[PDB]
């Protein structure tokens, strides 16, 4: 197999990212994993004249250890010229299918040799404990998983293998982000799960192994809910006027002038106020403008996506994906169900993973998260529930919400 | 001098080798220089060159701390050479070593000149000895001193040279570090002293001198500002100077020695001393000392009066860390496997953020400790913590951030960690309702604070030297002073609602501290927010008054 030559955007040097300190147990797994990989030829040890680095993590895919490499920085310095040169185009029909299964085709890439001159930028380090020894240094010889260039370069083979199945099933959508195939149908869950096993077998009998379901039918911007109460108070009309005043930044056709006169004198907080004719009229007129979606909100394929998450309590977290302030392209709420075997970081981690998949299905790119968590805390435990092969970008919003209940 | 395989080296892309002009220097040294070039050329570490593709680098000389020495300034070649992997930034921490009966410290001499230089790269190390007028034209064949590539290449060479000797002796353990090797073994002193002799004979077959046992160092070991003792470790003797005036420089060098000692001497406090350093001015001004700073330093002198020690690590024993409060936003921890001997100690201070509370600082301390245990021992400890389950369950349920709390057991040692108050989450029935507001003028900086209550009560207080921020908390403080043990405050300012709902128990502002004192006294407080200037009923009045 001849090698596809690979070039960074000119004036860009290779990545040099610090390796994160690891548990002894995790270091053992990497050294085991990497010893097998050196034998099968996939990676090789390197010298001190290779200055680049890329972090390595150890996750659990299971009772066996998978290795995960954080190619985020090397993706920015090469693939940004490989969304253009060898880019994989995104079908806007996939979000509209009733069911969507996700298949892991990451093994394919490991057969294909990597351009000899590019290998130096795949360098990574297995760290040692207590700086006992400079770590073990490796670089790749095959198409590495998690690099965004592996599926660009393997596209032609993948298009060829898939096409006999695309012919038999012209109504199935197959999309490839990184190391994963998204297959979306309109079949009944029974027939969808059949077709998927057909594709799994077609794939397996062409030499492509995969380990052995979403429904983007209720994926829209969830509407703002005004609490419906049988009786009201001074406090409840203050909470109501405060919410509607904030919504006026989103739906500018909201009038609160009628509800605010309804508590005219300085009155005790718990004092019960019945509402006038013009009050319920301002309440119901505002309920109809708040169940109908926004005007002017369009995906921009040049700006980044941004996902903000807020903690709600009792295993509930709500999220908002936008590109400009207040023009929310998508909103939702995620709830776990892991009893008392669920903790705050398990729940936030699954939230991030679920948000990133919805983002991939809808737009073919992942957001950058504004995460509510101490930075060092996240840099320590995120890998304990990370089941995915990609890694989104994130920063840490140490500023609190103060809003919360408004979502 | 070594048969080591060279490491290929390039120049930074689209650059070329250093072409500098040698300055005329005093002949007293020029002849002192050739007594080095010939005695180096005879050992092969350089070689004379002709006029072919000559770049040049300057060269100097100076006396000795008896034998004049040579200097080559590679500051220009260094700029043009490729980049290399970075040599070990950190070092092992003695808390983390595991005792090995016999330990031997070998320092290889001539280390960079024992290692050869990649052939096609030698021509860019060319340098020239002058005359009065021709000139001697040399170049290097080994890793030149103070070249950018020398440390990382030498480290890798040495590592490769050890590799066959380790594969024969899996019994013994070698730590590498700069030009030193530290060899430890659970071998009886005769087997150990024989193995060390095998090693030195191995290294000399690759061209690497090592000291003879007449020169082998002996414990205690003074390494990287430590005292390494056969069963215990500690820092070097600390010396705190006694000066009348104190330079901004002088304060830096003291908070230095003090932080260093906190690894092992428990109790060191460094808050007030670096509060003085918050001047951030340049480094000769004589900063005056405060009384609290003068007290803290006194207390540190009383810890440092006696000497204290640390044990080494034992992988068969559990890892336990303990945390105790010191009140001033200052926390302290000891890490031990045995209750009379610590592995190490240390402190944590929340010098980030203007308002905080104790539980959040406790959590941040647990976090510092977990990062550090991973670095040093490859695991996390079991925590002995001065706080109770019902306290912590309550805070991390009601917190906005996600938090991760390891298994911990409650050690009942005062001062404990508690929640000193909690805001009500729904308005209090049968409590007055204060509609506070406040306002100030950005130029005059006069402003005012007042409230209006549902019971017809009304106050207004004038302020001087304030801000819309100060006077908005001043309104709330006013409603607290003037009310029952249960009170319903209603405010229009997001800033003031932000501080309070964070539920701090300590702050920089005395205003916020006074508000905290009032909230601890109250028996129930409900705080509530309404949009400012939205004619809601209640605020409108205050705004007028204020
Ligand atoms: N000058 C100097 C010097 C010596 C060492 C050092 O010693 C060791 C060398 C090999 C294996 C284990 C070692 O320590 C185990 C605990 C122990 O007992 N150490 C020696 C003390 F008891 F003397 C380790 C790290 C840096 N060093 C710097």
């Amino acid at each position: 197999i001849e090698t596809v030559p690979v070039k960074l955007k000119p004036g860009m040097d290779g990545p040099k990212v610090k390796q994160w300190p690891l548990t002894e147990e995790k270091i053992k797994a990497l050294v085991e994993i990497c010893t097998e990989m050196e034998k099968e030829g996939k990676i090789s040890k390197i010298g001190p004249e290779n200055p680049y680095n890329t972090p390595v993590f150890a996750i659990k895919k299971s009772t066996k250890w998978r290795k995960l490499v954080d190619f985020r920085e090397l993706n920015k310095r090469t693939q940004d010229f490989w969304e253009v040169q060898l880019g994989i185009p995104h079908p806007a029909g996939l979000k509209k299918k009733k069911s969507v299964t996700v298949l892991d085709v990451g093994d394919a890439y490991f057969s294909v040799p990597l351009d000899e001159d590019f290998r130096k930028y795949t360098a990574f380090t297995i760290p040692s404990i207590n700086n006992e020894t400079p770590g073990i240094r490796y670089q790749y010889n095959v198409l590495p998983q998690g690099w965004k260039g592996s599926p660009a370069i393997f596209q032609s083979s993948m298009t060829k293998i898939l096409e006999p199945f695309k012919k038999q099933n012209p109504d199935i959508v197959i999309y490839q982000y990184m190391d994963d195939l998204y297959v979306g149908s309109d079949l009944e869950i029974g027939q969808h799960r059949t077709k998927i096993e057909e594709l799994r077998q077609h794939l397996l009998r062409w030499g492509l192994t995969t380990p052995d379901e979403l429904h983007p039918d209720k994926w829209t911007v969830q509407p703002i809910v005004l609490p419906e109460k049988d009786s009201w108070t001074v406090n409840d009309i203050q909470k109501l006027v405060g919410k509607l005043n904030w919504a006026s930044q989103i739906y500018p056709g909201i009038k609160v002038r009628q509800l605010s006169k309804l508590l005219r004198g300085t009155k005790a907080l718990t004092e019960v106020i019945p509402l006038t004719e013009e009050a319920e009229l301002e309440l119901a007129e505002n309920r109809e403008i708040l169940k109908e979606p926004v005007h002017g909100v369009y995906y921009d394929p040049s700006k980044d996506l941004i996902a903000e998450i807020q903690k709600q309590g009792q295993g509930q977290w709500t999220y908002q994906i936008y590109q400009e302030p207040f023009k929310n392209l998508k909103t939702g709420k995620y709830a776990r169900m892991r009893g008392a075997h669920t903790n705050d970081v398990k729940q936030l981690t699954e939230a991030v993973q679920k948000i990133t998949t919805e983002s991939i299905v809808i737009w073919g790119k992942t957001p950058k998260f504004k995460l509510p968590i101490q930075k060092e805390t996240w840099e320590t435990w995120w890998t304990e529930y990370w089941q995915a092969t990609w890694i989104p970008e994130w920063e840490f919003v140490n500023t609190p919400p103060l809003v919360k209940l408004w979502y | 001098i070594s048969p080591i395989e060279t490491v290929p080296v390039k120049l930074k892309p689209g650059m070329d080798g250093p072409k500098v002009k040698q300055w005329p220097l005093t002949e007293e040294k020029i002849k002192a220089l050739v007594e080095i070039c010939t005695e180096m050329e005879k050992e092969g570490k350089i070689s004379k060159i002709g006029p072919e593709n000559p770049y040049n680098t300057p060269v100097f000389a100076i006396k000795k701390k008896t034998k004049w020495r040579k200097l080559v300034d590679f500051r220009e070649l260094n700029k043009r050479t490729q980049d290399f992997w970075e040599v070990q930034l950190g070092i092992p921490h003695p808390a983390g070593l595991k005792k090995k009966k016999s330990v031997t410290v070998l320092d290889v001499g001539d280390a960079y000149f024992s290692v050869p230089l990649d052939e096609d790269f030698r021509k860019y190390t060319a340098f020239t000895i002058p005359s009065i007028n021709p000139g001697i034209r040399y170049q290097y064949n080994v890793l030149p001193q103070g070249w950018k590539g020398s440390p990382a290449i030498f480290q890798s060479s040495m590592t490769k040279i050890l590799e066959p000797f380790a594969a024969q002796n899996p019994d013994i353990v070698i730590y590498q570090y700069m030009d030193d090797l530290y060899v430890g073994s659970d071998l009886e002193i005769g087997q150990h002293r024989t193995k060390i002799e095998e090693l030195r004979q191995h290294l000399l077959r690759w061209g690497l001198t090592t000291p003879d046992k007449k020169h082998q160092k002996e414990p205690p070991f003074l390494w990287m500002g430590y005292e390494l003792h056969p069963d215990k470790w500690t820092v070097q003797p600390i010396v705190l100077p006694e000066k009348d005036s104190w330079t901004v420089n002088d304060i830096q060098k003291l908070v230095g020695k003090l932080n260093w000692a906190s690894q092992i001497y428990p109790g060191i406090k460094v808050r007030q001393l670096s509060k003085l350093l918050r001047g951030t001015k340049a480094l000769t001004e004589v900063i005056p000392l405060t009384e609290e700073a003068e007290l803290e330093l006194a207390e540190n002198r009383e810890i440092l009066k006696e000497p204290v020690h640390g044990v080494y690590y034992d992988p068969s024993k559990d890892l336990i860390a303990e945390i105790q409060k010191q009140g001033q936003g200052q926390w302290t921890y000891q890490i031990y496997q045995e209750p009379f001997k610590n592995l190490k100690t240390g402190k944590y201070a929340r010098m980030r953020g203007a308002h905080t509370n104790d539980v959040k600082q406790l959590t941040e301390a647990v976090q510092k400790i977990t990062t550090e245990s991973i670095v040093i021992w490859g695991k996390t400890p079991k925590f002995k913590l001065p706080i109770q389950k019902e306290t912590w369950e309550t805070w991390w349920t009601e917190y906005w951030q996600a938090t991760w709390i390891p298994e911990w057991e409650f050690v009942n040692t005062p001062p404990l960690v508690k929640l000193w108050y909690q805001l009500e989450k729904e308005p209090i029935v049968g409590a007055e309702t204060f509609y506070v507001d406040g306002a100030a003028n950005r130029e005059t900086k006069l402003g005012k604070a007042g409230y209006v209550t549902n019971k017809g009560r009304q106050k207004v207080v004038p302020l001087t030297n304030t801000t819309n921020q100060k006077t908005e908390l001043q309104a709330i403080y006013l409603a607290l002073q003037d009310s029952g043990l249960e009170v319903n405050i209603v405010t229009d300012s997001q800033y003031a609602l932000g501080i309070i709902q964070a539920q701090p128990d300590k702050s920089e502002s005395e205003l916020v501290n006074q508000i905290i004192e009032q909230l601890i006294k109250k028996e129930k407080v409900y705080l509530a927010w309404v949009p400012a200037h939205k004619g809601i009923g209640g605020n409108e009045q205050v705004d007028k008054l204020v």
